[PDB]
């Protein structure tokens, strides 16, 4: 709500790295801010997959 | 918990070396690599076996069910 | 055409080093098939002796009984395997154990606290009596006719200093382990070699001359005794190829990315056999050859 | 029996992420339009640019058996001999055809007129190369 | 930020078999 | 399971005579596939292999706290220098021979020690 | 806490129709972890010895 | 039988987790050689397994 | 016997090569056999008489019914001088020739794979595969020709000899790329 | 017993046959295949392990005629014995020296 994307980034920052755009690569490692953003995205993916596993069950059983 | 008789990867006996390794490390300022070199272990499969033994049997023995404490 | 004579004319052995424990010889102009066959027969099918069927009377030690049985069966025994024969399966287990194929290793120990225990003494070598059980404690005892056969042989572990179990006062171990013949392919405790492997002789094809300081660094890429500088003409030549371990540090430098090729001769193996203490590596290789020969012979003479 | 024969002048040799084999960019010095493009493993028949090579295609060398004592064939007169089956006869233009020969992958394309390429068919055909 | 400290005084460990 | 989420059931107790071996004369006790890495994208496993080999060779211990490196001091380079100083390959590759065919493999195999 | 009634005994997923008529536990059926084996034909499966001495099939003698 | 990790974090010693070793330092070969490990499987050494690799009760 | 014959003819894993979702293939080797194919069917790979024959026998084993001629058949070596060499594409060709029933034309197939020409270098034509009379002549085998991809060699073997022969081709290639990958192993590391 | 050729692939002239061997693996299969391939009379060789967990080995030798896979296998085994003998004799001589 303060406009910060993270504690380190300044409020309302015009910057790709602030806006979740990570410039690192897995070969030379990712900085902690990018690590936090990537953890957020990976967890979101896991939650979406967990929901999508059961979303189609009722549809398929009702059709069949 | 106690030093294994034979190295897993190869078979070179490292179980007659734990006390020798501890003595070499404590009596002198011998680094672990030097001690493992002097102890007959030159391949890393043997070297890690004595570099990375915990010897938890010491903590295990301090609970004797046949001795007043 | 390949013939036995055309192979005997070219095959050769160069025993570079020897010892009662570790050999390092060369097999030259032999096929990788046969060299690998020797290596695998050596590491698996060469018989040896180690305790298999333990008997436990008491074990109050911290070490689990099966863990101690595994540690005891692991330890090598300075026994020539040819002194005792093979054990049976269909025979009754009360009668399968003879005096010609079984070795009994008792181990009776009782840790007791030292009454003259010094103050400030942390090292357990003073506070307890027989706290540590070493493989030296495994004491061979003859059975039946073993007295007049194994008299000169002092049956001891090939290492008497391997640690078996650490005790505490009151705790006791009392066991008898029966030793028999076995092979490595059955269980890894019968493998008579700590290692047995080869490596083809590295080849360093220098295509363009390396002169000046360039040869000075080109030498530093390889182990110190592989490349040398010629006395008169400052250049690089391959001094001793065997001394080289193929690390390809040259290939990381572009100035040598086209002046050298790291090939490898395909018929020149460098064996390195380390006995586990039971026998000697020259005899290990000898029995590996004999096992391969007897195996081929048994296949040949076995009726079809 | 022979089906084709010539001598060729190499122009370009392309490594192309291939430790052994290479592609031959050639321009024959007899015909104004006879061209070759063959892949060979230079670990057996090494070739460099602006070098001269001989090419001959034979319907036979007189099932397969390795060479034995007292055997002769057309291969004795050349260095590199390869087996391949023609698979794609092409019609380029007037008095101009192309033939594609793949020798277990090592595709060879031959360009020129049918005044010389006529005897080539779509069947098994040996290839032979000499300096 | 100074780089990771280097473990100095490192010698050659791997010698070919027989050496 | 490795410490990087590379779980997997043991599929066969491969006999040591059939295991691949290297010039030094060691069969690795754990064989894992390389194809687990592209989709899973764990360079941590590779660098742990490198650091483990380097540490066991030099007798020392390797720290692995995140973000101690940068994009100018790659851990690959660091453990490669520590392997080159020990005599092994800078890229961690150990030239192995197949324990069945006896022939040397096509290219040097990535080996190391991991927890 | 309220005791199940007859309607509640066959109503829902854990009722009677779905839990005991559409899908039932069955005899002569095993289960175990799977492992790979590239040395069996693609229309085959690796049966452990312990199942092979337990699963059976009544063959009328002829 | 447990082993200390060579590749340990700095906090493996601040919290003192050497008292409960959860594993061992295994020689891992990133190699496609046997065919018995493609999707997610892995292969142990039979000899190493027979020398006490990962044993437990 | 009713259920035995049911599972053996209507539900057995060979009779379900494709799925009725869209009629696309669902079976085929997956990762390491594919990456080994990119190497054995590479143009740069040759194999001597012994290595070729060993690969073919280990893949086939006529004593287990993988053949059709009651005796293993062979192919002419690509190279005759200085010494007889073969090619990986010839290995695939003879594998097909040994599994495919006799007196039946081989699969004259034209398709492509997942590998662009410019990766192999200038003048390369490996993007397309040119099968003929039961012989592979251009391009390389890939995931696109065995796995989760359509219009491949195994798909056409299915389309031409039913699903049974395609199943046996899957099995035989599984035993071929396996025994091969033991000899020339596949790895990855920091250098890659 | 230990060695029995399979009638399913044997031929009446005997020039082609397949052998199934117990308690063997590459350690003998590869060496025997090499030695048999050294015979210029035979065309096909190579060995296959049916299933690793079973101690079995298969050797198939297709000759060019006038001989048998039986006698080709015998010749290969005898050549293996002689090769081991020359290795042993050279090793013993170099031990003496
Ligand atoms: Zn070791």
């Amino acid at each position: 709500v303060s406009g910060k994307t993270l504690p380190s980034f300044k409020p309302y920052e015009t910057d790709a790295m602030a806006g979740g755009y990570v410039k690192g690569r897995f070969y030379s490692g990712i900085k902690p801010q990018e690590y936090y953003f990537h953890c957020m995205a990976g967890r979101e993916g896991l939650i979406d997959t967990a929901v999508k596993t059961s979303r189609s069950g009722y549809l398929q059983r009702c059709l069949t | 918990m106690i030093v294994p008789v034979r190295c897993f990867s190869c078979g070179k006996v490292v179980g007659d070396k734990w006390e020798s390794y501890l003595n070499l490390l404590q009596e002198d300022e011998l680094d672990e690599g030097t001690a493992l070199s002097r102890l007959g272990l030159k391949r890393y499969c043997c070297r890690r076996m004595i570099l990375t033994h915990v010897d938890l049997i010491e903590k295990f023995l301090r609970y004797n069910p046949l001795e007043k404490r | 055409e390949w013939n036995v004579e055309k192979f005997k004319k070219d095959f050769e052995v160069n025993i570079s080093s020897l010892d009662a424990r570790e050999a390092n010889f060369d097999l030259i102009n032999i096929d990788t098939s046969i060299a690998n066959a020797f290596r695998r027969i050596m590491i698996s099918e060469v018989p040896s002796v180690a305790a298999e069927y333990v008997y436990f009377f008491n074990n109050t030690s911290v070490i689990q009984d099966e863990v101690l049985a595994h540690r005891i069966g692991l330890v090598p025994l300075k026994v020539d395997p040819d002194m005792l024969t093979w054990v049976d399966s269909n025979l009754p287990d009360d009668e399968k154990f003879t005096d010609e194929n079984t070795i009994v290793l008792s181990l009776n120990v009782k840790c007791t606290r030292n009454p003259d225990a010094p103050k400030g003494s942390t090292d357990p070598k003073e506070l307890y009596n027989n706290a540590h059980v070493y493989a030296r404690d495994l004491k061979f005892e003859p059975q039946g006719r073993q007295s007049t056969t194994f008299a000169d042989c002092p049956v001891v572990p090939a290492d008497p200093d391997i640690l078996l179990a650490k005790l505490r006062p009151g705790q006791e171990i009392s066991l008898k382990a029966h030793c028999i013949l076995g092979i490595g392919g059955d269980h890894a405790k019968f493998s008579p070699v700590s290692t047995a492997s080869y490596r083809l002789l590295p080849q360093i094809n220098i295509l363009q001359p390396i002169k000046g300081e360039s040869a000075r660094r080109f030498q530093k890429c390889f182990p110190p005794g592989v490349i040398g500088i010629d006395e008169g003409s400052d250049e690089a030549y391959v001094k001793d190829a065997r001394k080289d371990t193929v690390s390809r540090e040259v290939l990381r430098y572009e100035e040598f990315a086209d002046k050298v090729k790291l090939g490898r001769v395909r018929n020149h193996f460098i064996f390195n056999v380390e006995s586990a203490g039971a026998m000697t590596p020259e005899e290990i290789f000898f029995k590996s050859v004999r096992i391969l020969k007897n195996k081929a012979e048994y296949l040949k003479n076995c009726p079809i | 029996n022979t089906l084709f024969d010539d001598i060729f002048q190499v122009s370009e040799v392309d490594p192309g992420r291939y430790n052994k084999v290479c592609r031959i960019e050639a321009a024959s010095t007899t015909q104004d339009q006879c061209k070759l493009t063959l892949d060979i493993n230079v670990e057996l028949f090494p070739v460099a640019a602006q070098d001269s090579l001989t090419v001959t295609i034979a319907s036979s060398l007189n099932s397969w058996r390795p060479p034995q004592a007292g055997d002769r064939s057309l291969a004795d007169d050349y260095d590199y001999v390869m087996y391949g089956t023609a698979y794609k006869f092409e019609e380029v233009s007037k008095d101009l055809i192309a033939v594609y020969y793949s020798f277990g992958g090592l595709l060879m394309r031959l360009e020129g007129n049918y005044r010389n390429l006529n005897n080539l068919k779509q069947e098994n055909a040996y290839l032979l190369i000499r300096r | 930020r100074k780089d990771v400290p280097k473990v100095e005084g490192l010698k050659l460990e791997h010698f070919a078999t027989g050496y | 399971s490795s410490r990087h989420g590379q779980k997997g059931v043991c599929s066969r107790k491969w006999p040591t005579i059939d295991m691949p071996f290297s010039e030094t004369g060691i069969q690795p006790d754990i064989i894992i596939n390389p194809h687990a890495f592209p989709s899973r994208m764990t360079i941590g496993m590779f660098v742990e292999s490198l650091a483990g080999k380097a540490g066991a060779l030099h007798g020392i211990a390797q720290d692995s706290t995140p973000w101690i490196f940068n994009e100018d001091d790659t851990p690959a380079d660091y453990f490669g220098e520590q392997l080159a100083k020990a005599g092994y390959n800078y890229h961690g590759n150990e030239p192995m021979y197949s324990g069945a065919t006896g022939e040397e493999l096509r290219a040097d195999i990535y080996v190391g020690v991991v927890y | 806490v309220p005791i199940p009634g007859v309607k509640q005994a066959l109503e829902k997923k854990e009722g009677l129709f779905r839990k005991h008529m559409m899908g039932k536990r069955v005899n002569y059926a095993a289960r175990s972890v799977i492992s790979p084996d590239p040395n069996i034909e693609t229309n085959e499966i690796g049966v452990p010895p312990v199942f092979a001495v337990k699963l059976t099939y009544p063959e009328p003698v002829t | 039988t447990g082993q200390t990790p060579i590749v340990k974090a700095n906090l493996y010693d601040d919290y003192g987790m050497d008292n409960f070793p959860n594993g061992f330092n295994a020689v891992v070969a990133v190699i496609s050689y046997t065919g018995y490990d493609m999707d997610d499987a892995m292969i142990i050494n039979k000899s190493a397994d027979e020398r006490g690799f990962g044993y437990g009760t | 016997e009713n259920a035995r014959a049911e599972a053996l003819n209507l539900a057995n894993t060979d009779s379900q090569y494709l799925t009725p979702t869209s009629g696309s293939p669902v079976r085929g080797l997956i990762q390491d056999h594919i990456s080994a194919g990119v190497w054995l069917t590479s143009k740069d790979s040759f194999f001597t008489r012994e290595q070729y024959q060993q690969y073919i026998y280990g893949c086939i084993r006529p004593e287990d019914g993988h053949t059709t001629r009651s005796k293993i058949v062979t192919l002419p070596p690509t190279i005759f001088k200085p010494y007889p060499l073969w090619t990986g594409k010839q290995i695939i060709t003879t594998v097909l020739l040994n599994v495919t029933p006799p007196d039946m034309p081989g699969i004259n197939l034209i398709s492509k794979n997942k590998i662009k020409n410019e990766y192999w270098g200038k003048g390369s034509l490996e993007n397309e595969v040119l099968f003929k009379d039961g012989a592979l002549l251009c391009g390389i085998l890939d995931k696109s020709q065995y796995g989760a991809s359509k219009y491949g060699i195994v798909h056409s073997l299915h389309e031409v000899y039913g699903p049974e022969v395609a199943a046996k081709v899957l099995s035989v290639l599984g035993r071929l790329f396996t025994n091969y990958i033991t000899a020339t192993a596949f790895t990855c590391g920091m250098d890659d | 017993e230990k060695i029995k050729l399979l009638t399913q692939a044997t031929s009446e002239d005997g020039t082609s046959a397949s052998f199934q061997i117990v308690e063997e693996d590459h350690t003998l299969g590869n060496a025997l295949r090499y030695v048999i391939m050294k015979n210029p009379d035979v065309e096909f060789c190579g060995y296959s392990i049916p299933h690793p967990s079973e101690n079995l080995l298969n050797i198939r030798i297709q000759t060019y005629g006038e001989t048998t896979a039986v006698d080709a296998l015998q010749k290969g085994l005898k050549d293996l014995m002689d090769l081991c003998d020359v290795v042993e004799s050279k090793f013993t001589e170099k031990i003496k020296s």
